[PDB]
């Protein structure tokens, strides 16, 4: 029953950056873990980044390190994510997964998901 | 590190038959693994949690079983309202959240 | 906060207990019964502490306090009780105001002069912060009188196993400056579930000094015979160490005793100090000698 | 929380169902003294404490009346007349990261074993010998708090547990913490079986004016017999006399 | 037979950060799993013995954990004097004492 | 504070022996098991050889086998460890280790180490 909306996509030129936000309504958003999830238009599902229940711990995917910086504001139950500096190789979908536990790296999976917001790098009108 | 693998890619079946899945990993995770319902029209769904818990809120049709390297999803009654792909994720080595490939599963 | 200096010095004074200081023990009824108890009470005739001029300053908490007071106006108000009151120990705070009885268990940030200034009520200085509040109370309002003396106020207060317990009451009295002697029984008011460290207190007082003085005492763990009458109200106790009748009537379970003679207990002497004396040996044997072997 | 920093909540006024949790296979340890679990819900309860906290797997076994080691002496202590249950299910899926869960603390080391169910929260360093630590960490100068390691790949008597402890006490106090009962029309003038927030027994009901209790919940005789009750729903005083008997 | 890898090869830190190395066998071994510092200039030392046991003598900053088949070292201070090549090694299995690939640890 | 200390190193032609010492003297010798380990100039650790408490079991590497005869004297609180038949491969650097128990294949590990001795195998002056 819980909410998980998101929005900013759209296309960009590569080299562009764009920022993303996901808004949660439907449980209690201070004391949870939240996740980035992208799926490839051709292949299956891509961990992408993670958050902690208060902003100390945070890890990224191998191939978006130094790029992607996620960010969470606990005031208006949302997070976001700015992707900086992105390739031809980022014209996935990206979901906004929850974590069931508190922490980032632990054997608890993603609980509750949203529906993805589509992205598209490349040259066009 | 460690790789995850996919046996099956394409099954077929009926609304009345039974349908096994199976994830293979690389190196023992004991037990730390997790399934997800991925409708293509829709946010996918996680079903089971762990290496033989079933969540809430979900059929008891599906059913786990597995523990150390190989693993295994059954489902008991096919309603047609199960055609999803599935992938099975591991929450223990170093790699975090490493993803299987997908497992198309079309009735026919 | 307002430092107040114009206060003479002087040394407590003292006071008589009389026969003070009986409460109702449990929560069960009983009649026409002659109940033997063990439990922290005022002792008869004990030496009961008196002050004032406007006088509160810092009092032990040792095991209980019997608090009593004889006013006209109402010019006591509350009271705070704590360890350290320097919002790095838990500590309470009753005060009935002009509004109603509240009680908080927040860690206040306390001053060393907390007071109440007024006939109207305005100045509200008794603390600065409040943080890490974890209870609170409050009672329905009411409205009350800021305007020899008429009524005596007793109140008991004890804190056992995490409980904060009180008890009260009040009667009419003719008497100024005494304790009136006397039997009167105090029913239980409220039972506080709360766990706070209690080592410490201090009364609350209410620019024009009104007549107000006060009594304290100190409860200890004593056994009592208590009669109780046909409609279960305790009319008479019998403090059981007392004197030597007193344990008699104990013995006797009565509060009526014949001419005679009577057994009562036994007498014993204490010992002083302990003794020990040991062998001047000095070796460690070795126990690593048959625990750390590499072969059993 | 933490061990030296156990969490405890009060519980009254409740329609309290322990079934949910004795028929649940979720914990591992469930362990009562003093009160058998199935017995659970026909007792009422004067007021409830509930102890949370999370500890190491070896050390599920010092939770437990008359037991001495590191966390019975230096943390956790229970009465040895404890009377209640215990409860404790590996956490395993929550508290563990691959780098180090370090948010859990126990204590090593304090001046002397400390008295049954109380909480130390001071984190003054520690004197082990005779030189004045002065507020500053060094030589002879050791931190009492130690930070578990806890992590995916630990062996199965380090994985964390989480134990919850519920404490039942009973007095001469209004229960208020009763179970599912669904409660019955009472009749008088005749031997019936009673329940009284439960106080079972026989005997005659009789409407006793007589009797006051103005803040008395129940009353009694010279031995250790109920002579009159108060009625919990509507409240008036109700005596209790035992039906006859005789020899023939 | 038996297998024994090493995740890591070289790793850089500070003197105030927290270092931990994992270790890695093909088959279980049953807590049977020992740690050895060696420095480069003299003779190696050892420092766990057992999954979890620390030796005598040594600092209690190191710290090891793990049973079954995968295992980790951990350090929490980073003394400047803790650069050294640290292996792991196996006693349960027929091959007798296999040693792992060295771990060399530089401070930056 | 046990002293381990080896000698006998040096170069030899490929195909001729030579004999290794090591002495101890800070601890009980006649009741604790000894190994050698070789430290390839390249490479990692490997275990040669082991002997226990009294001569009756001994044990060789795979790759060392029917080449090298490990020995012991107690009286003299030394081992000894005759290499025979050397080839181009073992150009490694040798240690005299000590095994906590008394066996010589046991989950015990080896306690204390000793200062290496170096080797040579190759046709040079
Ligand atoms: C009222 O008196 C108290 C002392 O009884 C004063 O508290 C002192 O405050 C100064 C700083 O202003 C400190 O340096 C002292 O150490 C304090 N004394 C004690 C005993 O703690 C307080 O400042 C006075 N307030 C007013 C308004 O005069
Ligand atoms: C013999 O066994 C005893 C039993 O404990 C050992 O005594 C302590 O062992 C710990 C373990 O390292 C040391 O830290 C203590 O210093 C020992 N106590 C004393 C008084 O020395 C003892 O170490 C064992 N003997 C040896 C040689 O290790
Ligand atoms: C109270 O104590 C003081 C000093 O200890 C003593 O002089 C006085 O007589 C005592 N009063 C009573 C009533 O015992
Ligand atoms: C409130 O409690 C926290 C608990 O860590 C403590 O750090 C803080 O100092 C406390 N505040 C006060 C005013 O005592
Ligand atoms: C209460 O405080 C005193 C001094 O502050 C201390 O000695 C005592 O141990 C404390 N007791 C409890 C139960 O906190
Ligand atoms: C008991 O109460 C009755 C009225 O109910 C009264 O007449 C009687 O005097 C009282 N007796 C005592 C000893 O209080
Ligand atoms: C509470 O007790 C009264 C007794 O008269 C009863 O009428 C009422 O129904 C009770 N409350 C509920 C919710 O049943």
């Amino acid at each position: 029953e819980v909410q998980l909306v998101e929005s900013g996509g759209g296309l960009v030129q590569p080299g562009r950056s764009l920022r993303l936000s996901c808004a949660a309504s439907g449980f209690t958003f201070d004391d949870y873990a939240m996740h980035w999830v992208r799926q490839a238009p051709g292949k299956g599902l891509e961990w992408v980044s993670g958050i902690s229940w208060n902003s100390d711990s945070i890890d990224y995917a191998d191939s978006v390190k130094g790029r992607f910086t996620i960010s969470r504001d606990n005031a208006k139950n949302s997070l976001y994510l700015q992707m900086n500096s992105l390739r031809a190789e980022d014209t996935a979908l990206y979901y906004c997964a929850k974590d069931r536990g508190y922490e980032i790296l632990t054997p608890a999976s993603f609980d509750y998901w949203g529906q993805g917001t589509l992205v598209t790098v490349s040259s066009a009108s | 590190d460690i790789q995850m693998t996919q046996s099956p890619s394409s099954l077929s079946a009926s609304v009345g038959d039974r349908v096994t899945i199976t994830c293979r990993a690389s190196q023992s995770i004991s037990s730390y693994l997790n399934w997800f319902q991925h409708k293509p029209g829709k946010a996918p769904k996680l079903l089971i949690y762990g290496a033989s818990s079933l969540q809430s809120g979900v059929p008891s049709r599906f059913s786990g079983s597995g523990s150390g390297t190989d693993f295994t999803l059954t489902i008991s009654s096919l309603q047609p309202e199960d055609f999803a792909t599935y992938y099975c994720q591991q929450s223990y080595s170093t790699p975090p959240y490493t993803f299987g490939q997908g497992t198309k599963l079309e009735i026919k | 906060c307002v430092n107040l200096t114009t206060r003479t010095q002087l040394p407590p004074a003292y006071t008589n207990s009389f026969t003070r200081g009986v409460y109702y023990p449990d929560k069960v009824f009983r009649s026409s019964v002659l109940h033997s108890t063990q439990d922290l009470f005022l002792p008869f005739f004990s030496n009961v502490t008196w002050f004032h001029r406007f006088d509160n300053p810092v009092l032990p908490f040792n095991d209980g306090v019997y608090f009593a007071s004889t006013e006209k106006s109402n010019i006591i108000r509350g009271w705070i009780f704590g360890t350290t009151l320097d919002s790095k120990t838990q500590s309470l705070l009753i005060v009935n105001n002009a509004t109603n009885v509240v009680i908080k268990v927040c860690e206040f940030q306390f001053c060393n002069d907390p007071f109440l200034g007024v006939w109207m009520e305005s100045e509200f200085r008794v603390y600065s912060s409040a943080n890490n509040c974890t209870f609170e109370y409050v009672s329905q309002p009411f409205l009350m009188d800021l305007e020899n003396f008429k009524n005596l106020r007793e109140f008991v207060f004890k804190n056992i196993d995490g409980y904060f317990k009180i008890y009260s009451k009040h009667t009419p009295i003719n008497l100024v400056r005494d304790l009136p002697q006397g039997f009167s029984a105090l029913e239980p008011l409220v039972d506080l579930p709360i766990g706070i460290n209690i080592t410490r207190f201090q009364t609350l007082l209410a620019w024009t000094a009104g007549a107000a003085a006060y009594y304290v005492g100190y409860l200890q763990p004593r056994t009592f015979l208590l009669k109780y009458n046909e409609n279960g109200t305790i009319t008479d106790a019998v403090d059981c160490a007392l004197d030597p009748l007193s344990e008699t009537k104990c013995t006797l379970k009565s509060f009526t005793v014949e001419k005679g003679i009577y057994q009562t207990s036994n007498f014993r002497v204490q010992p002083t100090e302990s003794i020990v004396r040991f062998p001047n040996i000095t070796n460690l044997c070795p126990f690593g000698e048959v625990f750390n072997a590499t072969r059993f | 929380a933490s061990v030296y920093a156990w969490n405890r909540k009060r519980i009254s006024n409740c329609v309290a169902d322990y079934s949910v949790l004795y028929n649940s296979a979720s914990f591992s340890t469930f362990k009562c003294y003093g009160v058998s679990p199935t017995k659970l819900n026909d007792l009422c309860f004067t007021n409830v404490y509930a102890d949370s906290f999370v500890i190491r797997g070896d050390e599920v076994r010092q939770i437990a009346p008359g037991q001495t080691g590191k966390i019975a002496d230096y943390n956790y202590k229970l009465p040895d007349d404890f009377t209640g249950c215990v409860i404790a299910w590996n956490s395993n899926n929550l508290d563990s990261k691959v780098g180090g869960n370090y948010n859990y603390l126990y204590r090593l080391f304090r001046k002397s074993n400390l008295k049954p169910f109380e909480r130390d929260i001071s984190t003054e360093i520690y004197q082990a010998g005779s030189t004045p630590c002065n507020g500053v960490e060094g030589f002879n100068c050791y931190f009492p708090l130690q930070s578990y390691g806890f992590q995916p790949t630990n062996g199965v008597g380090y994985q964390p547990y989480r134990v919850v402890v519920l404490s039942f006490e009973l007095l001469h106090a209004p229960a208020t913490v009763c179970g599912p009962k669904k409660s019955t029309n009472l009749v008088k003038n005749k031997c019936v079986n009673f329940n009284f927030n439960g106080l079972t027994g026989t005997g005659v009901l009789t409407e006793s004016n007589k009797k006051f209790l103005p803040f008395q919940q129940f009353g009694r005789d010279i031995a250790d017999t109920t002579d009159a009750v108060r009625d919990p729903q509507t409240l008036e005083i109700l005596d209790i006399t035992p039906c006859s008997f005789g020899g023939v």
